C-alpha cells in the first residue's frame, strides 16, 4: 500500500480529481486572502498615517491591495489620508468578501469535479486511456497568461482603464495611485523606474502571445519529448516549481533591496538605506538649503517633516528584528507619538559633537560623541575611573532643533547622556508603550518577513524541483533495478 | 625498483615539508 | 549525427569520465580550485581587511585564505573588465576578485557536479539519490557563501576561503547573531554528529557480526549475494543492549543517507534568517525578568554577556572600513581582566 | 625511460618558481606588499579601498 | 584527457612549490 | 507555567520511547 | 465515461496527445532564443548590480 | 515570566493535530492487515 | 461602475447555465 | 459517476508510528522554548 | 565603457567556447 507521504500520488493518473484537488487548494489559498483581509482590518488602525502607517502594524496582505489600486475602505477612510465616502465594490473589504465568495464557489466546484471524474474529455479516443496533450495544453495556458498580461499592462498600469500603480517621490513622502506611462528604453530596465513595469508586461505579454501561437500550432521535437518525459505531467511539475522558485528568489530579492514595486510606504524602509544615512544625507540637504534662503536652524529644521524624520530612525530598519519576536513593529518600542526634533551636540569649545549612530550588525552598541573629524570628544563609560571623556568631565549640551522639543536646550550631565543613548538610535520620537504593552525589543516589517518566508521557500522549492525532475528522469528505476 | 622510487620521494617530500616547518621558525610569520 | 557523435566522446570510458556535465564542471571546478591555491600563496588582503593573507607574506596553511572583498565594493560581481578593477589584474586582485571569481566558479562547479551525479546515474541505470543527498552540501554553500553576505551589506561579511578565516566567520556569526542560539542550527548540529554516530555505529556492527568465511584471522581476504555479516545477530545485540535496533537494511541505509542532509537543510534554513538579521538572538521573557530582577542569572544571560565582549572588541579590528573608535574606557568587561 | 623529460622540466619548473618568488616578481603581479611596502613615509593607516567605482585611483595614491 | 588533467594538476603544484620553498628564505 | 507544558512534553517524549521499547512489534525471521 | 456539452467542446483541443515532430524539429531556433534569454536575464542582472552602467538605480 | 501566549495553542495544536493524523493511519493500517492476513 | 462587473457575472452564469444541461 | 480504479490503501507500520511521535514531541520540545519566548 | 566591457566578456567567452567545441568536434570525426 501507499507510505503516508506518497498518499497524494492516487491522483497522478486522474485528471477530473487532479482538476479538483487543484480547485481545493486554490479555494484555500483564495480564502486564506480573504480571511487575512478581514483580520487586518479587524486589527488596523488608519488614525495616523505619518507615524502610523500600515508597515509599522504588521499589515501584510495591506500593501498588496494599496499596491495595485485598492486604498479605500468602507469605514470611509484611506492610507493615503484622504477621506472617501464611496469607493464602491472594490475596497479592502469588498476584496476580501469577493475572495470568500471565489473561495466558495471553487469549493463546490472541486466537489463536482471530484465526484464526476470520468469525463470523456481525459480518455484517449484510441486506447480509452487518460490523456492529457500537455503541449498544446500548454499552448492554451501560455494564450491565456499572456493575453491577460499584456491586458494588465495596458489597461490596469498604464490607466488607459484601470486604477494605475502605487508611486511616490524618492523619500516615500507623497505617494499614491497613479496612471503609470510605459517606457520603452534603457531605463525601463531601472528596477525602481514604475513606467518599467508597464512596458515589460505589455512588451513580455505581446512576446507570451507570439509564443502562444506557436505552441498552439507546431508539435514537440521527437528527441526533445523523449529527453524531457513530455507524455509524464511530473516533469511539468519540475519545470513550474523550477519557475516557482526563480520567481521566489527575484522578488525575495526585489523586497529586500527595493524597487518600484515595492514602496517603503507600503512595506517600509530598507537597511540600505540606513546603511547609507540616505534620509539622514537629504534632511541634511533640506536644512542647508533652507539656511541659504536666510533662514535660522531651527527654522530649518521646523520645515522637515515628521515622516522624512522617521524614516531616519534605526527602530524601523529591517534589520534589527528577531525570528521569533512575534507581532507588529508597534509591539516593541510602541506606537510612534511626537518627533522630538533634530538633538545637536556641543561641546565646550563648541564642536558640532554626533553620536556614533548604532549599525544594524550590532544589539547594543557603546555610546560615543565624535566630531567632525570623526574624532573622540565624548562618550558614557564602562569603567568610571581613569575615564577621560564622560560627558560630566568634557562638558556636553543638547539642543534640538525642530519637532516637539524644539528650541530646548540641556546642560546638564544626565539629560545630555539620556539624549545621547536615543541618539545612537537616529531621531528620536514619542512612543505609546501602553496600547499593546511593549516589550521592549525591536521586530521586522513586512518587508523583512516576506524577503525570509520566499527566500526560505525558494530553497526548499529548489529541492522540490530536484526531486520531482529525478523521479521524472528515473521513472522506470524508482522502484529499484536489475541485472 | 619501485620501493626505492616511493621512498626517495617520500624523504624528497618530508624534506620539503620539514623546509615548511622551519620557514615557520625563521623569516616572515616567525615573529621575530 | 553530429550531436550524436559529440554525446558518444563525451559519454567514452575513460580513466576519468567526462559527459557534457564534465564540459559545465572541469572548467568551473578546476578554476577554483587553482584561484584558492593562487589567492593563498601570493595575493595579499592589506587593502580590504589591512591583513597579510598569503604565504608570500608569511601566513601558514592556518592563517593563509583568499579573503572576502572590500566592504566599498559592495554586491559587485566584481568582473576582472568590470567598472571597478577595469580590466588591471593587479587592482582586480587588491579589491578582492578573486573571491567572487572562486565563489561563481565554485557554484557552477557545484551544478556541474551534482549533474555529472545525475548523468552517470542515468547513463549506469541507477536511481539519482547520490545527487539529492548532495542537494545537502549545495544547500550549505549556496545559503552561507552567496545568500547571507547578499542579504548583508556586502561580500565582506561573506566566509574567507581559508582555515581561521573561517573560524573567524565562526565566532562573528556567534558574537553577533547568537548563532548556537538559533533551533535550525541544533538541527544542523543533530544532523552532522547523527551522521557521525550512523556511520560509526553502522561501520562497527557490520564490521563485528562478520561470517567466518575465512581460515586466516585477516577477516578481509574473505569477501557474491551472501550477506557477509549477520543482520540477525546484529538486530538481537542492539535489541538487547539499546532496546530498539534496525530490521530492515534498506530503511537502514535511507535512514544514514537522511540524517546528515536533513541537518544541512535545516542549518541553510537558519542561515538566510541570519542574512536579513532575523536572529533567534533573545528570549525576551528573560531579558525583562533581569532588566527588573538584578539576581536571577542563566547560561542564556551569561552566553549575552561573551556575545557583548566578542562584538566590540573584534568589532574594532574586523571592521576596518568603519573607522569605529573605541575608547578603552567603553569597552565591556568585569573586574581585573 | 620516461624520467629523462621529466628530470628536464620538472626541475626547471621549481626553479622557475622559485625565480618567480626571489625576483620578485610575483609581489608586481598580485601587488603584494613587500616587507617594506605596508606603510610608506606619508601614510602610517591600513591603506584600505574606500571608492568602488575609483578603486583604480585611489589604489594609485 | 588523461595527461591534460595529471599534467593540468601537477604543473602548477611543481611551480608553486617552488615558489613556497623560495618563501621559506625571504627575510625582514 | 510554561513549565507544564515543557514538563507535558518531556513526559510525552518519554512515554513514546517506553512504547517504542516495551511494545515494538518484534521482529521476524524470513 | 461521461459526455458533456463542455467535454464536447473542448474535444478536439486534447486529441493530438503523443503528436511529435520528427527528428529535432525547431530545436535549434529554441536553443537561440534560449541564449537570448540569457544574454538578457545577464544584463538586467549586471544592471541590477552596478556592474553595468548605462541611469542610476537609485529611487527615482 | 512573561511569555507570548499564543505559544500556548501553536504547541498543543502542532502537537496534537499530526498526532491524531499518525493514529488515524496506524490504527486502519492494522485493522487492513488483520484482515489480508487473516483471508491467507 | 456597478453595470460590467453585474454584467459579466450574469454572462458567466449565462454560459455555465446553457452548458450546464 | 463510475467506481474510481485509481484508490489505493494507506499504510502506516508501528516503527513510522513510534518514529513519527517521536518526531512531532521532539520538535515540540525545541520550537517550543522558541515559540514562548 | 561597462557595455563594450560586456560585450569583450562576450566576445571573449565565445572564442574560449567555441576552443572546446570545436576541439571535441575535431575528436568526434
Ligand atoms: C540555486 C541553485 C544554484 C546555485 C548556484 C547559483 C549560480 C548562479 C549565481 C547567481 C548569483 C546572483 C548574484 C546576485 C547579485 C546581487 O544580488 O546584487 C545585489 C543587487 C543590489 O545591490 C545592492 O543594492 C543595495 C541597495 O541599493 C539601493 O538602495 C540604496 C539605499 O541607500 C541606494 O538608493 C542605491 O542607489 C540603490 O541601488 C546596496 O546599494 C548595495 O551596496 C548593493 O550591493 O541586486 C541585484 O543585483 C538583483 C537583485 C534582484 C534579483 C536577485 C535574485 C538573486 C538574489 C536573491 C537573494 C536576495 C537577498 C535575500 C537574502 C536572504
Ligand atoms: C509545487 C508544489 C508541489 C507539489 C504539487 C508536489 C506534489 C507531490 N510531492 Mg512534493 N515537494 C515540493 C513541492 C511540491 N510537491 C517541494 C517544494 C519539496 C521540497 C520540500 C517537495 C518534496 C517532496 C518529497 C521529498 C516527496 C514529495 C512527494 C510528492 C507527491 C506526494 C505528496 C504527498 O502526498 O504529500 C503527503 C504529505 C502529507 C501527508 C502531510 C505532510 C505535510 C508536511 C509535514 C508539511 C506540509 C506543509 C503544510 C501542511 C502546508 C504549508 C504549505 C506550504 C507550501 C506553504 C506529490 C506528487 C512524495 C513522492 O514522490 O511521492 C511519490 C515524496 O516523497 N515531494
Ligand atoms: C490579472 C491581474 C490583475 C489583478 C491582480 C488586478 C487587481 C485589481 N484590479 Mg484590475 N485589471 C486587470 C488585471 C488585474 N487586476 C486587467 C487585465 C484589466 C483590464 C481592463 C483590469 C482593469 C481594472 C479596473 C478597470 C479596475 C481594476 C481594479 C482592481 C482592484 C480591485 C479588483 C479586485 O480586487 O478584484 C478581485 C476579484 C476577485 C477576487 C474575483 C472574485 C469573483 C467573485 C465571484 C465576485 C462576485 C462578488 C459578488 C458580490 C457576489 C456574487 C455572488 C455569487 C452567488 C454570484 C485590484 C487591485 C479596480 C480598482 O483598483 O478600483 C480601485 C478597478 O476599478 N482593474
Ligand atoms: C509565509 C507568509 C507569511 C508572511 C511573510 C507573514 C508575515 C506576517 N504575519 Mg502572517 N500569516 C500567514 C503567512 C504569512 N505571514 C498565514 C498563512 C497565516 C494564517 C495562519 C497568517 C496569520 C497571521 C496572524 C493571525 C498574524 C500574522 C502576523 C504577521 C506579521 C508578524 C508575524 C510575526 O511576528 O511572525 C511570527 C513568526 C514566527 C514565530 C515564525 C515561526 C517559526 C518558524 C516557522 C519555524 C517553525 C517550524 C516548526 C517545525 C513548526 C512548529 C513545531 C510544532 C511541531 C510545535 C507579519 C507581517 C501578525 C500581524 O499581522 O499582526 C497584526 C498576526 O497577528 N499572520
Ligand atoms: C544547481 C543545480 C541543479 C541541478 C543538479 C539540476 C538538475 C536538473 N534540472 Mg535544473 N535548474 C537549476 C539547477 C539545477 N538543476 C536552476 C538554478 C534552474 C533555474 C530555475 C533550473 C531549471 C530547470 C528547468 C527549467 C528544467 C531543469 C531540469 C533538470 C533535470 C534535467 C537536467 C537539466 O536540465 O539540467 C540543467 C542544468 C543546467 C543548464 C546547468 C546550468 C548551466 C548554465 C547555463 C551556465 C551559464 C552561466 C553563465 C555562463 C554565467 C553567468 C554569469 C552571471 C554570474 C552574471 C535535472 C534533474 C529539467 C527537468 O527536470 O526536466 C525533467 C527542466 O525542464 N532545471
Ligand atoms: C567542509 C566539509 C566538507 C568537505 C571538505 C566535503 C568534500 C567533498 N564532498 C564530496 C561529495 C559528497 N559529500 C556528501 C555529503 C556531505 N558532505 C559534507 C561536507 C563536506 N564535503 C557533509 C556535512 C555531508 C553530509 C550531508 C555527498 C553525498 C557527496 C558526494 O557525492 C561527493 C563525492 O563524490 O564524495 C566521494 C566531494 C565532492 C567533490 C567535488 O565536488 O569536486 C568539484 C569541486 C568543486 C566544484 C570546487 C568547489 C569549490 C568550493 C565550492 C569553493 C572553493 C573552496 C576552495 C578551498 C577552500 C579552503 C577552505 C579552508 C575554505 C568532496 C571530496
Ligand atoms: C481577469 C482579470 C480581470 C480584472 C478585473 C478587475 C476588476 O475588478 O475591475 C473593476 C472594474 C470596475 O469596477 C468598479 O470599480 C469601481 C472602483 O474603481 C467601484 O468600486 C465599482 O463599485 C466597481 O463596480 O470592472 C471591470 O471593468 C471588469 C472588467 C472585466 C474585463
Ligand atoms: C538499560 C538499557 C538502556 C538503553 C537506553 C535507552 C534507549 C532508548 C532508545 C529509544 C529508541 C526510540 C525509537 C523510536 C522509533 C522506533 O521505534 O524505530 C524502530 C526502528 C526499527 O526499524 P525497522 O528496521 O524495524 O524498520 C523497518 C520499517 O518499519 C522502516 O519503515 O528502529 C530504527 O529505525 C533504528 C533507529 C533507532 C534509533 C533512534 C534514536 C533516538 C534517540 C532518542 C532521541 C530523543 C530523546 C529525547 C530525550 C528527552
Ligand atoms: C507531520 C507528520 C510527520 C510524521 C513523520 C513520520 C516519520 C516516519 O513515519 O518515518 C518512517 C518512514 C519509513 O517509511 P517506509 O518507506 O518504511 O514506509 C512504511 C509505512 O508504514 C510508512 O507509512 O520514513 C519516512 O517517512 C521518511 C523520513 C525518515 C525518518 C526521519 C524523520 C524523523 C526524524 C526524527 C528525529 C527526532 C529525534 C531527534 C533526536 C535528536
Ligand atoms: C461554501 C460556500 C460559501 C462559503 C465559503 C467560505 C465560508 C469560505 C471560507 C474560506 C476560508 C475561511 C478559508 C481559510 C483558509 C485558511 C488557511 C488556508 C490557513 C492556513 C494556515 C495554516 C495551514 C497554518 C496553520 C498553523 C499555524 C501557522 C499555527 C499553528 C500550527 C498550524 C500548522 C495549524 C459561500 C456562502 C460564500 C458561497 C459558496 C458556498
Ligand atoms: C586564478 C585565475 C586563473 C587560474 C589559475 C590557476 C588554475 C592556477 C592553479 C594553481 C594550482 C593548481 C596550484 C596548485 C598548488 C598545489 C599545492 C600548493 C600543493 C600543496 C601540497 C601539499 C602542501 C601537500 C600536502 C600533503 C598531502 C597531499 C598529504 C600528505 C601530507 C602532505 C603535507 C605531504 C586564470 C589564470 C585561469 C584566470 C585568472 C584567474
Ligand atoms: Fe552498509
Amino acid at each position: 500500500a501507499l507510505p503516508w507521504y506518497r498518499v497524494h500520488t492516487v491522483v497522478l493518473n486522474d485528471p477530473g480529481r487532479l482538476i479538483s484537488v487543484h480547485l481545493m487548494h486554490t479555494a484555500l489559498v483564495s480564502g486564506w486572502a480573504g480571511s487575512m483581509a478581514l483580520y487586518e482590518l479587524a486589527v488596523f488602525d488608519p488614525s495616523d498615517p505619518v507615524l502610523n502607517p500600515m508597515w509599522r502594524q504588521g499589515m501584510f496582505v495591506m500593501p498588496f491591495m494599496a499596491r495595485l489600486g485598492v486604498t479605500d475602505s468602507w469605514g470611509g477612510w484611506s492610507i493615503t489620508g484622504e477621506s472617501v465616502s464611496n469607493p464602491g465594490l472594490w475596497s479592502f473589504e469588498g476584496v476580501a468578501l469577493t475572495h470568500i465568495v471565489l473561495s466558495g464557489l471553487l469549493f463546490l466546484a472541486s466537489i463536482w469535479h471530484w465526484v464526476y471524474w470520468d469525463l470523456d474529455l481525459f480518455r484517449d479516443p484510441r486506447t480509452l486511456e487518460p490523456a492529457l496533450d500537455l503541449p498544446k495544453v500548454f499552448g492554451i495556458h501560455l494564450v491565456l497568461s499572456s493575453l491577460l498580461c499584456f491586458g494588465f499592462g495596458a489597461f490596469h498600469v498604464t490607466g488607459l482603464f484601470g486604477p494605475g500603480i502605487w508611486i511616490s517621490d524618492a523619500y516615500g513622502l507623497t505617494g499614491r495611485i497613479q496612471s503609470v506611462a510605459p517606457a520603452w528604453g534603457p531605463e525601463g530596465f531601472n528596477p525602481f523606474n514604475p513606467g518599467g513595469i508597464a512596458s515589460h508586461h505589455i512588451a513580455a505579454g505581446t512576446v507570451g502571445i507570439l509564443a502562444g501561437v506557436f505552441h498552439l500550432n507546431v508539435r514537440p521535437p521527437q528527441r526533445l519529448y523523449r529527453a524531457l518525459r513530455m507524455g509524464n505531467i511530473e516533469t511539468v511539475l519540475s519545470s513550474s516549481i523550477a519557475a516557482v522558485f526563480f520567481a521566489s528568489f527575484v522578488v525575495s530579492g526585489t523586497m529586500w533591496y527595493g524597487a518600484a514595486s515595492t514602496p517603503i510606504e507600503l512595506f517600509g524602509p530598507t537597511r540600505y538605506q540606513w546603511d547609507s544615512g540616505y534620509f539622514q544625507q537629504e534632511i541634511e540637504k533640506r536644512v542647508e538649503e533652507s539656511l541659504s534662503n536666510g533662514l535660522s536652524l531651527p527654522e530649518a529644521w521646523s520645515n522637515i517633516p515628521d515622516k522624512l524624520a522617521f524614516y531616519d530612525y534605526i527602530g524601523n530598519n529591517p534589520a534589527k528584528g528577531g525570528l521569533f519576536r512575534a507581532g507588529p513593529m508597534n509591539k516593541g518600542d510602541g506606537i510612534a507619538e511626537a518627533w522630538l526634533g533634530h538633538p545637536v551636540f556641543q561641546d565646550k569649545e563648541g564642536h558640532e559633537l554626533i553620536v556614533r549612530r548604532m549599525p544594524a550588525f550590532f544589539e547594543n552598541f557603546p555610546i560615543i560623541l565624535v566630531d567632525k573629524d570623526g574624532i573622540i570628544r565624548a562618550d558614557i563609560p564602562f569603567r568610571r575611573a581613569e575615564s577621560k571623556y564622560s560627558i560630566e568631565q568634557v562638558g556636553v549640551t543638547c539642543s534640538f532643533y525642530g519637532g516637539k522639543l524644539n528650541n530646548q536646550s540641556f546642560k546638564d550631565a544626565s539629560t545630555v547622556k539620556k539624549y545621547a543613548r536615543k541618539a545612537q538610535f537616529g531621531e528620536v520620537f514619542e512612543f505609546d508603550r501602553t496600547i499593546l504593552d511593549s516589550d521592549g525589543v525591536f521586530r521586522s516589517s513586512p518587508r523583512g518577513w516576506f524577503t525570509f518566508g520566499h527566500a526560505n521557500f525558494a530553497l526548499l522549492f529548489f529541492f522540490g524541483h530536484l526531486w520531482h525532475g529525478s523521479r521524472t528522469l528515473f521513472r522506470d528505476v524508482f522502484a529499484g533495478i536489475g541485472a | 625498483p619501485l620501493w626505492l622510487v616511493v621512498t626517495f620521494g617520500g624523504i624528497v617530500v618530508l624534506t620539503v615539508l620539514g623546509i615548511f616547518i622551519y620557514g615557520s621558525y625563521s623569516g616572515l610569520g616567525s615573529s621575530l | 549525427g553530429w550531436f550524436d557523435l559529440l554525446d558518444d566522446w563525451l559519454k567514452r570510458d575513460r580513466f576519468v569520465f567526462i559527459g557534457w556535465s564534465g564540459i559545465l564542471l572541469f572548467p568551473c571546478a578546476y578554476l577554483a580550485l587553482g584561484a584558492w591555491f593562487t589567492g593563498t600563496t601570493f595575493v595579499s588582503s592589506w587593502y580590504t581587511h589591512g591583513l597579510a593573507s598569503s604565504y608570500l607574506e608569511g601566513c601558514n596553511f592556518l592563517t593563509a585564505a583568499v579573503s572576502s572583498p572590500a566592504n566599498s565594493m559592495g554586491h559587485s560581481l566584481l568582473f576582472l573588465w568590470g567598472p571597478e578593477a577595469q580590466g588591471d589584474f593587479t587592482r582586480w586582485c587588491q579589491i578582492g576578485g578573486l573571491w567572487t571569481f572562486t565563489a561563481l566558479h565554485g557554484s557552477f562547479g557545484l551544478i556541474g557536479f551534482c549533474l555529472r551525479q545525475f548523468e552517470i546515474a542515468r547513463l549506469v541505470g541507477l536511481r539519482p539519490y547520490n545527487a539529492i543527498a548532495f542537494s545537502g552540501p549545495i544547500a550549505v554553500f549556496v545559503s552561507v557563501f552567496l545568500l547571507y553576505p547578499l542579504g548583508q551589506a556586502s561580500w565582506f561579511f561573506a566566509p574567507s576561503f581559508g582555515v581561521a578565516a573561517i573560524f573567524r566567520f565562526l565566532l562573528f556569526l556567534q558574537g553577533f547573531h547568537n548563532w548556537t542560539l538559533n533551533p535550525f542550527h541544533m538541527m544542523g548540529v543533530a544532523g552532522i554528529l547523527g551522521g557521525a554516530l550512523l556511520c560509526a555505529i553502522h561501520g562497527a556492527t557490520v564490521e563485528n557480526t562478520l561470517f567466518e568465511d575465512g581460515e586466516a584471522s585477516d577477516t578481509f581476504r574473505a569477501f557474491q549475494s551472501e550477506e557477509t555479516y549477520s543482520m540477525v545477530t546484529a538486530n538481537r545485540f542492539w535489541s538487547q543492549i539499546f532496546g530498539v535496533a534496525f530490521a530492515n537494511k534498506r530503511w537502514l541505509h535511507f535512514f544514514l543517507l537522511f540524517v546528515p542532509v536533513t541537518g544541512l537543510w535545516v542549518s541553510s534554513i537558519g542561515i538566510v534568517g541570519l542574512a536579513l538579521n532575523l536572529r533567534a538572538y533573545d528570549f525576551v521573557s528573560q531579558e525583562i525578568r533581569a532588566a527588573e530582577d538584578p539576581e536571577f542569572e542563566t547560561f542564556y544571560t551569561k552566553n549575552i554577556l561573551l556575545n557583548e565582549g566578542i562584538r566590540a572588541w573584534m568589532a574594532a579590528q574586523d571592521q576596518p572600513h568603519e573607522n569605529f573608535v573605541f575608547p578603552e574606557e567603553v569597552l565591556p568587561r568585569g573586574n581585573a581582566l | 625511460r620516461y624520467w629523462v623529460i621529466h628530470s628536464i622540466t620538472i626541475p626547471s619548473l621549481f626553479i622557475a618558481g622559485w625565480l618567480f618568488v626571489s625576483t620578485g616578481l610575483a609581489y608586481d603581479v598580485f601587488g603584494t606588499p613587500r616587507p617594506n611596502e605596508y606603510f610608506s613615509e606619508n601614510r602610517q593607516q591600513v591603506p584600505l579601498i574606500n571608492d568602488r567605482f575609483n578603486a583604480r585611483e585611489e589604489l594609485d595614491d | 584527457f588523461r595527461w591534460l588533467a595529471i599534467h593540468g594538476l601537477a604543473i602548477p603544484t611543481v611551480f608553486f612549490f617552488g615558489a613556497i620553498t623560495a618563501m621559506q628564505f625571504i627575510q625582514r | 507555567m510554561e513549565a507544564l507544558v515543557y514538563v507535558f512534553l518531556l513526559i510525552g517524549t518519554l512515554v513514546v520511547i517506553f512504547f517504542a521499547i516495551f511494545f515494538r512489534d518484534p521482529p521476524r525471521i524470513a | 465515461a461521461l459526455k458533456t456539452r463542455l467535454g464536447e467542446l473542448l474535444r478536439p483541443l486534447n486529441s493530438q496527445y503523443g503528436k511529435v515532430a520528427p527528428g529535432w524539429g525547431t530545436t535549434p531556433i529554441m536553443g537561440i532564443f534560449m541564449a537570448l534569454f540569457l544574454l538578457f536575464l545577464i544584463i538586467i542582472l549586471q544592471i541590477y548590480n552596478s556592474s553595468l552602467i548605462l541611469l542610476d538605480i537609485s529611487w527615482t | 515570566m512573561v511569555v507570548q501566549e499564543g505559544g500556548y495553542l501553536a504547541v498543543l495544536l502542532g502537537v496534537l493535530f499530526p498526532v491524531a493524523f499518525l493514529i488515524i493511519l496506524y490504527i486502519q493500517s492494522e485493522a487492513r492487515n488483520a484482515g489480508m492476513r487473516e483471508a491467507a | 461602475w456597478f453595470a460590467v462587473s453585474a454584467v459579466a457575472l450574469v454572462v458567466v452564469a449565462a454560459v455555465l447555465v446553457a452548458v450546464a444541461a | 459517476s463510475g467506481i474510481n480504479p485509481n484508490k489505493q490503501p494507506v499504510e502506516l507500520n508501528r516503527t513510522s508510528l513510534f518514529w513519527g511521535l517521536l518526531l512531532i514531541f521532539v520538535l515540540a520540545v525545541l520550537f517550543s522554548s522558541y515559540f514562548f519566548n | 565603457p561597462s557595455l563594450a566591457a560586456f560585450f569583450w566578456s562576450l566576445i571573449w567567452a565565445a572564442v574560449l567556447v567555441i576552443l572546446p567545441i570545436t576541439g571535441a568536434i575535431i575528436w568526434v570525426s
